[PDB]
């Protein structure tokens, strides 16, 4: 069994403690148009609910967020369709929750912890003199639907509420979707669109990654649950954007299950054919899931996936604990044996009593589900 | 896009029912909720008396009666699904009946998640308040004008059922609630003066894990009865009584009713159709009924079974059990088409005449329903007597009250038939002539018989048969036209008219006149409280073309209507429908004029024209089920009847009828002698209504239906429930269609505790008999069914789309496409194509077969080797449940209204995604209207229409129609039940049994009718005072947008029903081009013809 504290990564300790905490929450109305600033050096995609750690040191980015704290505390994160040509039609708002100003080495520097809130549709990307952009965006509403059966049952059969509990799930289908008999579809079809059902089908793989998972931690709400799960799936940008367009939690879970089932082997994006790891090696070393966004000392955000065994990797240099994202572990650069592509790191425990004694931190940009 | 939506057949399914004294504190009433409809009744003790039938602008969710303190009768509370609350009072004054809104408002909360176990509408026994559980964690209270409401924060979120407790000084509610720890019963006291809740009279006692219903039991008992899966518990603080009968273990009790007003006897009802009696604790099984949605005890032993899955009932609760041991006997069965899960339009019987066969009902109530537009005749005798020019019934025996003689008229000839029971014989009536054509004959005054011929007027005595009197025109001229009742005769001799009275052994010439022109037709029918003596003579004339009301005996003109035209009136008739007097005048061209007649003044008002046949119509009166009717004989035989003091015309399903008369003989009771060009038929008339419904019980669930003309049979997918037996298989619950097949067969496998068995049934298009039944594989779920010819092959095959369903599998990993040939009364299996998924839908595509295997859309080619060959595959990322086609363009549909248009490229042999839409909402059905438009059924009982320069513009669909239907559509179908103003016709089948019609309109016609709708709404009084515009507003938990691109046919049709001064109000400044009231009558008349 794993003894490592799965809460440690989620709290971004490497960023330092003693950060200004903000409680107050801002939420914009649905379909409303808003003008939100964009951070010039963020190139990652943020999912609602996902934590985004930042380490800003460019004077314009520093002044931007410094002024942001005085008001809204929200900024826009764009889902780039073409990162080189900086093209983005979608994005998510990020609200700052932890903040810290330091002055060092002749510069004014700031560290933030932000969280994804609301998805949006880009209308126009206007640019400012200082270099930082502004985005006229339209908030996309989260579309919540009732039970498939809600409409068909306005009757007496309505008052039928929701190992060994395998039969419970069949009795559940039999009971909940009994009124499918009034329709042109069977109860087993309706289950493919049931939020509770689709969640259990996902939770089935979430327990295969988190062996020591307590259901108390997991969100009951399908909206939060669909998003949490999206943020920890090691998939390409094209596929992540497609998931960000999704308005319904149902459509999302269905999409996520489809991905989860087709997901087999993870390759080197550069080689395309060199296999580095498999779905079976994936494990949740953090409560956020197997994958999370972390910042290096130069503000570069690496969404890293934790796996027990990796394969065509070669290491270089000696382990280091300096700025480690998993306290108690030392990192060492790992690259593709074939092409030399930076794949991530090998994390090795600094104490004999730690479980796991080693794991791999693979960056999702280096990977290809091919 | 502009569309028109109208009800072809109202909802049939019973949503709820109650008993009380609504009409009067004397009369026992039964109120039935058929969704948007309210049926009000009186318990006749010798039947069920229908008083009034009102329609509402909402789906009924709550319906409970109440009498608060000093009231003349009962007040009805109605709550719609859109939270329209209202109090309705009954108001009668003579012939006028009106529902009166006593209080009305909308109780919807600005926010809130509608609860899981639906809307609960309970009333305090003392009529102190209205309790509503619409949202989880709140309790809405309406104290019993604008229906003022307030909420009370309820701590226990998940409430199962609740009732208002009896015998309380302070109002109390008892509810079953569920929390993670368990499911427990609780009590709360509701205070109006404190506007909050206070602790209940007794403790939160723990109940059964599956405790479903709370039964409010009256004094001297008090407290509550909690019904569960196996247990029936009772709670009253310290008083507790827990019974667990094994007889209720099989099915869950879904509905109850109170038999004794004190609370000693209750009628319980389970999901399988069993009827229980809870005695005060002891439970006794009475017998089996239809699957009851609701139960009502009324009068002495009679029970109303309010069913939604099958035909509603009237049943007797005898204290004496029969041989089988049942204390339940079936009195009357009320047709319920709902749910319609599938349907198709077929040209059965006659071509051009559309008939609608539906997969209706569920489980044991499963049936096929054949809906044919028009009344039918049940033939009992057929005689070869060509060229009959007239028919008349007679009673040769004055002592006998029934007809024993039938007199036939021919070209210058008369024959007489005697009815010796079922035996018809050629005979001669003494006194009557055979050598002259007859214009009239029948039983007359002073126990005599009359015969009017082209020559004379002969009066014949009945004891014995002999000639008593004989009238002739002075110059021996021929009688042209003739009218006779019982004591009076008016005959024409060209322009001349003669009035004679029928006295004992005497035909008395009272008066005579000359007319302006030649007489074409005559009528002297006595109307009102006129004892066989008519003071009016209705007459049609040649050349001037007029209908004239003359006075008897003076012959003085009272009114003269100028019919207009060159075509002369052929038939004229004075009649009485629903106590209202009318004049009916048929023309040679087939046109029928109808007016209301004043018996005193003789004034013809409200002139209405109706086109019947191409031939001159002959009007004969007949009594059907103690009601006067008019049979209109032409090449389109019609019945002219009354409904809500408006004349209705429904076609008779007969090629042509020339002459008819009613015959009540010992062998043919309450019958109709009908004659055409070749034969005389004696038979009985069906129910006088617009549509006819033939019920073919299957005793199992019909799911899908299609037709094969080349086989003269229907292919039907049906499933039966079977329980797991103590053997390596299953056993049936009762015999049903699939078990009782003429020839039976089973699928042979090649692919790698209550069970659902799937079958393909083969039913003959006439008899409707199960010729064959092909049972599918174990765990095989049949989904789609299509009858077509594919590739170069000239044989029509029945194709079935299956899915291998297992409880562990979520998405079916296996499935088949099975090709069957129906020849020699057996299904020959041509091809068994195994696919890696569920075959949700299939369609014939320009000579190929398009099918959907889960999320993929496959195109199959039918080779010479007679095997479907995979051509091109479109991978959609959306499950392809809906698959519809028109030419080379395909429509793909997801349950979440995710539509995508495909197009097969003939030269490329691939699929091209034209346009896509992704607006999450539950979608139940979808149809292609035309090349650019397509109709669908969206969540919260709504309808919608999606329509088709830049690439971004053309690749995205536009929602052009939004409409709240109030019904859950399961099937769309291109067809019509009727033998240009509008474009196309799509019929739709709903869950409640409602059938509807959707057609297309022009920009101008749409706006004309939309303007008219707003105007009609300013006149028309709404039950519960609900705004029409609100009721039709597109509605979901989120957005409530007003209706667009849709015209409510049901509202537009009620223009022909409003008062003429109100029509004038509606048409005033309507329109630019001006709009005449007579123009808008023609437009609206034209639109009523589509259905
Ligand atoms: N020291 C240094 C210099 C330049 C880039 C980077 C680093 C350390 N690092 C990662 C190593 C893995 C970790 O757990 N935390 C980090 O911060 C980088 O990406
Ligand atoms: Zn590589």
């Amino acid at each position: 069994m794993i003894n490592f504290d799965t809460s440690l990564p989620t709290s971004h300790m490497y960023l330092g403690s003693d950060m200004e905490e903000f409680h107050g929450r801002t939420l914009h109305d649905d379909d409303s148009c808003q003008v939100i600033p964009v951070l010039p050096h963020v190139m990652v995609m943020l999912i609602p609910g996902q934590t985004l750690p930042l380490q800003l040191f460019h004077p314009q980015e520093v002044s931007m967020v410094r002024n942001l704290i005085q008001k809204d505390r929200t900024f826009a994160v764009l889902a780039y369709s073409n990162v080189r040509e900086r093209e983005a039609h979608f994005g998510t708002t990020a609200e700052i929750y932890a903040y810290r100003e330091e002055q060092e080495y002749g510069i004014e520097t700031v560290k933030v912890k932000a969280i994804g809130r609301q998805r949006f549709k880009v209308l126009e990307i206007r640019t400012q003199s200082d270099g930082i952009q502004q985005a006229k965006v339209q908030i996309l509403p989260e579309r919540v639907l009732p039970s498939t059966m809600s409409a068909v049952q306005l009757q007496s059969l309505s008052r039928r509420h929701i190992r060994a509990f395998r039969q419970w799930w069949q009795k559940y289908q039999k009971r909940k979707f009994h009124c499918a008999s009034l329709t042109s579809w069977p109860p087993w079809l309706y289950s493919l669109y049931d939020a509770e059902t689709l969640m259990e089908r996902v939770k089935r793989q979430l327990h295969e990654w988190d062996e020591n998972l307590k259901d108390e931690s997991l969100p009951t709400n399908p909206i939060d649950f669909s998003y949490r799960v999206a943020a920890c799936l090691p998939i390409d940008d094209a596929l992540r954007i497609q998931l960000l367009k999704i308005g319904s939690a149902i459509q999302r879970l269905r999409c996520e299950l489809d991905i989860m089932n087709k997901c087999t082997s993870l390759c080197c994006k550069q080689c395309q054919d060199t296999e580095i790891t498999t779905k079976n090696e994936i494990f949740s070393l953090s409560l956020c899931g197997p994958m999370a966004a972390y910042v290096n000392p130069h503000g570069y955000i690496h969404e890293t996936l934790t796996v027990y065994k990796a394969c065509n990797l070669n290491l270089s240099g000696r382990p280091s604990t300096e700025h480690s994202w998993f306290p108690g572990y030392a990192w060492t650069i790992a690259q593709c044996r074939i092409c030399g592509n930076h794949m991530g790191w090998k994390f090795t425990a600094t104490k004999k009593d730690m479980s796991p004694q080693k794991f791999w931190g693979l960056t999702r940009s280096a990977l290809l589900p091919r | 896009s502009y569309n028109y939506v109208v009800t072809a057949q109202k909802p049939t399914a019973v949503n709820g029912c109650v008993t009380g004294h609504f009409t009067s504190a004397e009369d026992l009433n039964l109120l039935i909720a058929k969704n948007t409809r309210l049926e009000i009744y009186v318990v006749t003790a010798e039947g069920l008396r229908p008083v009034k039938e009102v329609g509402m602008y909402g789906k009924i969710a709550v319906m409970e009666l109440f009498r608060p303190k000093g009231e003349s009768k009962d007040l009805l509370f109605i709550l719609t699904a859109k939270y329209n609350a209202c109090i309705l009072e009954y108001k009668q004054s003579g012939e006028s009946i009106d529902i009166i809104t006593r209080a009305h408002g909308n109780v919807q909360d600005r926010i809130g998640r509608p609860s899981e176990t639906g809307i609960i509408g309970i009333i305090d026994p003392e009529c102190r308040m209205i309790g509503l559980r619409l949202y989880d964690g709140l309790f809405k209270v309406i104290p019993l004008k604008e229906l003022k409401a307030f909420n009370i924060r309820l701590e226990e979120l998940h409430v199962i059922d609740v009732k208002f407790l009896y015998g309380c000084q302070a109002p109390t509610i008892c509810f079953v609630y569920q929390d993670p720890q368990g499911r427990h019963v609780k009590t709360y006291e509701v205070s109006l003066r404190e506007k909050e809740f206070n602790k209940g009279p007794w403790k939160q006692e723990n109940v059964e894990a599956e405790a479903s219903m709370v039964i409010a039991v009256p004094e001297p008992f008090g407290g509550a009865i909690i019904i569960g899966q196996e247990s029936i518990t009772y709670h009253n603080g310290d008083k507790y009584l827990a019974i667990a009968p094994p007889i209720i273990k099989q099915s869950t009790i879904v509905c109850h009713n109170r038999v004794d007003p004190n609370g000693s006897r209750y009628l319980l009802g389970d999901m399988e159709g069993r009827l229980f009696m809870l005695l005060l604790l002891r439970v006794e099984l009475l017998g089996e009924t239809s699957i009851a949605e609701c139960l009502t005890y009324l009068d002495n032993g009679v029970v109303f079974v309010g069913s939604r899955l099958g035909d509603s009932q009237l049943v007797k609760l005898n204290v004496d059990s029969n041989e089988q041991g049942s204390y339940v006997v079936a009195m009357e069965t009320f047709t319920n088409l709902g749910p319609i899960v599938d349907m198709c339009v077929v040209d059965l019987e006659r071509q051009g005449q559309g008939q609608l066969v539906t997969c209706s009902g569920a489980f044991k109530e499963g049936s096929l329903r054949i809906i044919r537009n028009g009344i039918g005749i049940h033939e009992h005798a057929s005689i070869d007597l060509p060229g009959i020019k007239g028919l008349w019934p007679l009673r040769s025996d004055p002592n006998r009250e029934t007809d024993d003689t039938l007199v036939l008229s021919f070209v210058g000839q008369t024959r007489v038939l005697m009815l010796n029971g079922e035996e018809v014989e050629e005979t001669e009536l003494m006194g009557f002539v055979d050598d002259q054509q007859t214009f009239f004959c029948g039983n007359v005054a002073h126990q005599q018989l009359i015969q009017i011929t082209s020559a004379s007027v002969r009066l014949v005595s009945q004891e014995p048969k002999a000639l008593v009197s004989e009238w002739k025109e002075p110059q021996a001229k021929n009688i042209s036209v003739a009218s006779c009742n019982s004591s009076q005769v008016v005959v024409a001799v060209g322009r001349a008219l003669y009035y004679l009275q029928i006295h004992p052994q005497e035909l008395r010439q009272i008066s005579h006149t000359e007319m302006e022109h030649e007489v074409a037709c005559l009528d002297i029918t006595p109307l009102g409280d006129s004892n066989g003596l008519s003071p009016l003579c209705a007459i049609g004339l040649w050349t001037d073309i007029s209908a004239r009301i003359l006075k008897l005996p003076s012959f003085e003109l009272l009114h003269k209507e100028m019919l207009g035209g060159e075509i002369i009136p052929r038939s004229i008739l004075m009649t009485t429908f629903e106590s209202s007097h009318y004049l009916l005048c048929a023309l040679g061209d087939g046109a029928l004029f109808y007016f209301g007649l004043n018996i005193e003044t003789g004034l013809l008002s409200d002139r209405k024209k109706v086109t019947l046949g191409t031939q001159p119509t002959v009007l004969r009166t007949f009594r059907s089920l103690s009601t006067t009717n008019v049979f209109a004989c032409s090449d389109r035989p019609t019945v002219i009847y009354s409904s809500n003091h408006k004349l209705v015309f429904s076609n008779v399903n007969l090629k042509e009828v020339n002459y008819m008369c009613p015959l009540n003989s010992d062998g043919y009771p309450d019958s109709l002698a009908l004659a055409n060009n070749s034969t005389l038929t004696i038979g009985t008339i069906d129910e006088i209504q617009k549509l006819h419904i033939r019920t073919v019980p299957l005793y199992e669930s019909p799911r899908k239906i299609c037709y094969q003309e080349v086989s003269q049979c229907f292919g039907v997918l049906s499933s039966r429930i079977e329980v797991q037996d103590t053997s390596g298989g299953t056993t049936a619950l009762r015999p049903s269609a699939s078990t009782q097949a003429l020839s039976s067969s089973v699928s042979s496998s090649k692919l790698f505790e209550e069970v659902e068995v799937h079958n393909l049934l083969i039913i003959d298009q006439h008899t409707f008999e199960v010729l064959h039944a092909h049972q599918f594989l174990q765990n095989e779920y049949a989904l789609s069914l299509v009858s077509c010819k594919l590739g170069k092959d000239p044989n029509t095959y029945f194709i079935v789309g299956t899915a291998m369903v297992y409880p562990e599998e979520a998405e079916p990993k296996q499935g088949r496409i099975v090709v069957f040939q129906y020849s020699d009364g057996k299904l020959q299996t041509v091809a068994e194509k195994e696919v890696k998924g569920a075959v949700y839908s299939m369609v014939e595509f320009n000579g190929k077969l398009l099918a959907s295997i889960n999320s993929t859309v496959r195109l199959y080619e039918w080779t010479t080797e007679k095997e479907l060959r995979t051509e091109c595959n479109h991978y959609n990322n959306i499950m392809a449940l809906y698959l519809k086609t028109k030419g080379d363009f395909i429509l793909v549909g997801d349950l979440m209204r995710s539509v995508l248009l495909l197009a097969y490229k003939p030269m490329e042999g691939n699929f091209e995604e034209i346009a896509r839409d992704f607006n999450p909402n539950w979608m139940s059905a979808v149809e292609i209207l035309d090349d650019d438009n397509f109709l669908g059924a969206e969540n919260a009982f709504n309808l919608f229409v999606c329509q088709k320069t830049t690439d971004e513009e053309r690749q995205h669909l536009q929602e052009v129609g939004l409409f709240h239907l109030g019904e859950f559509v399961n099937v769309f179908c291109h067809g019509s039940l009727v033998m240009t103003p509008t474009q196309g016709s799509v019929l739709f089948g709903t869950v409640n049994g409602m059938i509807g019609l959707v057609t297309s309109l022009s920009e101008s016609w749409y706006n004309l009718l939309l303007d008219m709708q707003n105007r009609l709404n300013k006149v028309i009084k709404s039950v519960g005072k609900i705004e029409h515009s609100f009721w039709r507003s597109f509605h979901t938990e989120r957005k409530t947008e007003p209706a667009t691109g849709f015209i409510d046919g049901d509202l537009i049709e009620s223009f022909l029903d409003i008062s003429r001064p109100k029509m004038q109000e509606v048409v005033a400044n309507l329109q630019k081009r001006e709009a005449t009231a007579d123009d808008l009558i023609k437009v609206v008349e034209e639109l009523t013809r589509i259905h």
